[PDB]
């Protein structure tokens, strides 16, 4: 199956510069226009840019040219998007696409049949900041709701699994906060019917934070 | 958003769902139209491309046609899974660039009144022994996605140190939380703090207690 | 700047390639010589395959391709390019003696029978693009060109956009195609034997360019309407062929490397080509640079004129592509 996986995304100040990296697999990666197209959060698609090779056309659009450069290394199915003069409207998530196949060098239609994940990307003057991670213990047959709180972190995003992903039913983690300090806070709930273990793994990756928190009663 | 979409589409379950794109002579006037859906959460996925060319996969109910600066996608038999947003994309020949449309946000109408589910957590003594301590109020499962809370020191409420989410579509009811911020004196010193939760009227309680 | 006039010095102008614009260069070269009686024009028809191989190698001052040059022909060899000369067109002709109409076919049907799902030619997903058509029960015999074709680079970037998932996977485009090897099908050499062997046996199926559609017809063979991506069907002739090149005039690039295969037109022919001189930038002499660049020059303007054009079905360059000509044209030196 294809697979496009965007990564390098996280925090950077206003004016600073970030490069963005697309892996592609299950294809013939020099076949296609490749493609970035990002969001803003909560909003639409925005295009970005697409290329071929640097011996074909290559396009930006207008709110990023002159500050962003496509590039791809065809060797290691590998696209690259750097970004520089950073603004705070380049907050977004930014996906990696697959195009129209290769034809020829100047055709560039919205062909998009493969998408990644996207990676986020925060232009921002505040500070990176770690959460702490807090168990979320019931006090008192039935089933139980048992959590995690990821308190006073910033940016987003912030991924929680349980038990490193063997307890996937009955787990909602929910939408941050944003509080009026500007730091998020985000909770992971899981639903269960004193002798299995309950572990939350949380994982902040603009401060480099990862931590495993039991929730006990 | 240069192509131009309704922001709100809606349908009744069975129905066809028209979702028309308007553009003008330089991008959907010249080059193919393309389609997307997107889900809360996900990537885009293609839906349509050359103006009515359906992938292998998507289903024969939706569809798509074009009439010279405008293009329309119809998403017949209606169904719940289909609630998502649509984008419309053609290449602009003027810029040399992607034009999107502004995306529809398509609602399946039908969805019967859910009252909130609300869990309610104390402070963690982990927290308690770094000076702080936080309330965590968890709303889900409800509908419409409308709701107010209230905090409550007892019997009288609390304002301060209080922070809501919008709430927020899962994947299709509405989720929302709300967290309360105390001191841990301020934690103990009352008897008990109550969360709650105010949907078409009607509230739903939770309450925790220091003892 | 162009060249207007050639060299005062005798010079030989050799060509080879295309078999879709060989009869039109017929026409080019003695009348460029009947004018300019030092200019001696050869030409051969070869297939474009030939036209690009013996341009790039230097054996020919004029390779015709009806298929542009890939990056990596660029990149392999140094001051090779493709100068749009005119716009051409590629039919599809079949062999069904019982049937007046102009068959409806599109991509996806094409590819079944050049894969061989489509076994017959009275098969449901042919009846559904010609309700009420007295199809027959007769074979479909698909033929394919033998030798490295322009035409056959169009046709087949024209199933791989019809058809991205199945023939676009595989097995592609290129003037050169591992086409499957279904019961009947055959290799034919040039246009001419794509004429006669689809005329051979009735039921074939057959890609021939526009230069030959008089003597296909005169053969008694039938021409479709192929269809777009829009979803409709077009013959090829002046408007739908002018309506899809006119689809791609503006965002023609400067190097003129451009597919126009399956325009986004709805009244464009799915099927419209550039007719290419694979010409160098750097020739053997500066006589020989002045009059290439002089008879290139007199092509894409009097060479363009309807009474050269229209002995081959041919369209001109519209006057945006003419200027993109002329810059490369500018350019041949010595």
């Amino acid at each position: 199956e294809v697979q496009l996986v965007e990564s390098g995304g996280g925090l950077v100040k206003p004016g600073g510069s970030l490069r963005l990296s697309c892996a592609a697999s299950g294809f013939t990666f020099s076949s296609h226009r490749m493609h970035w197209v990002r969001q803003a959060p909560g909003k639409g698609l925005e295009w970005v840019s697409s290329i071929i090779s640097s011996r074909t056309y290559i396009y930006y659009a207008d709110s990023v040219k002159g500050r962003f450069t496509i590039s791809r290394d065809n060797s290691g199915n590998s696209l690259f998007l750097q970004m520089n003069s950073l603004r705070v409207e380049d907050t977004a998530v930014y996906y990696c696409a697959r195009g129209d196949y290769y034809y020829d060098g100047v055709a560039s239609d919205p062909h998009f049949d493969n998408w990644g994940q996207g990676t986020l990307v925060t232009v921002s003057s505040a500070s990176t900041k770690g959460p702490s991670v807090f168990p979320l213990a019931p006090s008192s047959g039935g089933t139980a709701a048992l959590g995690c709180l990821v308190k006073d972190y910033f940016p987003e995003p912030v991924t929680v699994s349980w038990n490193s992903g063997a307890l996937t039913s009955g787990v909602h983690t929910f939408p941050a906060v944003l509080q009026s300090s500007g730091l998020y806070s985000l909770s992971s709930v899981v639903t269960v019917p004193g002798t299995q273990t309950y572990i939350c793994n949380v994982n902040h990756k603009p401060s480099n934070t990862k931590v495993d928190k039991r929730v006990e009663p | 958003s240069v192509l131009t979409q309704t922001p709100s589409a809606s349908g009744t379950p069975g129905q066809r769902v028209t979702i028309s794109c308007s553009g003008s002579r330089s991008n959907i006037g010249s080059n193919y139209v393309y389609w997307f859906q997107q889900f809360p959460g996900a990537a885009p996925q293609l839906l349509i491309y050359r103006n009515i060319q359906r992938p292998s996969g998507v289903p024969a109910r939706f569809s798509g046609s074009k009439s010279d600066t405008s293009a329309s996608l119809a998403i017949s038999g209606l169904r719940s899974e289909d609630e998502a947003h649509y984008y419309c994309a053609a290449w602009d020949d003027s810029l040399s660039g992607v034009v999107f449309g502004g995306g529809t946000k398509v609602t399946v109408l039908g969805q019967p009144k859910a009252a909130p589910s609300v869990t309610l957590f104390p402070p963690s003594s982990e927290e308690l022994q770094a000076n702080k301590a936080t309330l965590v109020c968890l709303i889900s499962d409800f509908y419409p996605g409308a709701v107010t809370v209230a905090w409550k020191a007892d019997s009288s409420p609390v304002k301060a140190g209080v922070e809501t989410t919008t709430p927020s579509k899962q994947s299709n009811k509405y989720a929302a939380s709300s967290y309360l911020s105390l001191t841990p004196e301020q934690w103990k010193s009352h008897r008990s703090y109550s969360c709650q939760v105010t949907h078409e009227g009607s509230t739903v309680e939770k309450t925790v207690a220091p003892t | 700047t162009v060249a207007t006039t050639p060299a005062s010095s005798p010079v030989t102008l050799a060509e080879t390639g295309s078999t879709l614009l060989y009869p039109l260069f017929n026409l080019w070269g003695p009348a460029f010589h009947e004018r300019y009686p030092n200019v001696t024009i050869t030409a051969q028809g070869t297939g474009s395959g030939a036209g690009i191989a013996q341009a790039a190698a230097g054996t020919v001052n004029i390779g015709a391709s009806d298929a542009y040059l890939s990056e990596g022909d660029m990149a392999a060899h140094k001051g090779l390019m493709n100068i749009a000369l005119a716009i051409s067109a590629q039919q599809v002709n079949y062999n069904l003696p019982g049937v007046s109409e102009h068959l409806k076919l599109n991509g996806k049907v094409l590819a079944a029978m050049y894969q061989g799902t489509i076994k017959t030619w009275d098969d449901p997903q042919i009846a559904a693009l010609n309700p009420g058509v007295n199809l027959p029960g007769t074979a479909v015999v698909p033929l394919h060109r033998s030798d490295g074709s322009g035409d056959t680079f169009l046709f087949t970037q024209y199933l791989s956009k019809q058809d991205p998932e199945g023939w676009g996977k595989s097995p592609g485009f290129g003037t050169t195609v591992d086409f499957p090897a279904v019961p009947g099908a055959l290799g034919e050499n040039g246009n001419g034997g794509m004429v006669t062997g689809c005329a051979e046996t009735p039921g074939c199926v057959a890609y021939i360019g526009i230069s030959f559609l008089d003597q296909a017809s005169q053969r008694g063979l039938g021409e479709a309407q192929l269809g777009n991506s829009s979803g409709n069907f077009l013959l090829p002739d002046a408007q739908s062929i002018q309506a899809a090149a006119a689809g791609f005039a503006s965002k023609t690039p400067a190097n003129q490397a451009i597919s126009m295969i399956d325009g986004p037109a709805p009244d464009g022919y799915p099927i419209i080509n550039y007719e290419y001189a694979i010409v160098n930038n750097r020739q053997k002499d500066a006589a020989t640079a002045q009059t290439l660049q002089a008879f290139l020059h007199w092509a894409i303007t009097d060479g363009n004129k309807a009474s050269f054009l229209d002995q081959v079905h041919f369209q001109p360059l519209p006057p945006a592509v003419v200027k993109l000509s002329d810059a490369l044209i500018a350019t041949i030196s010595s």
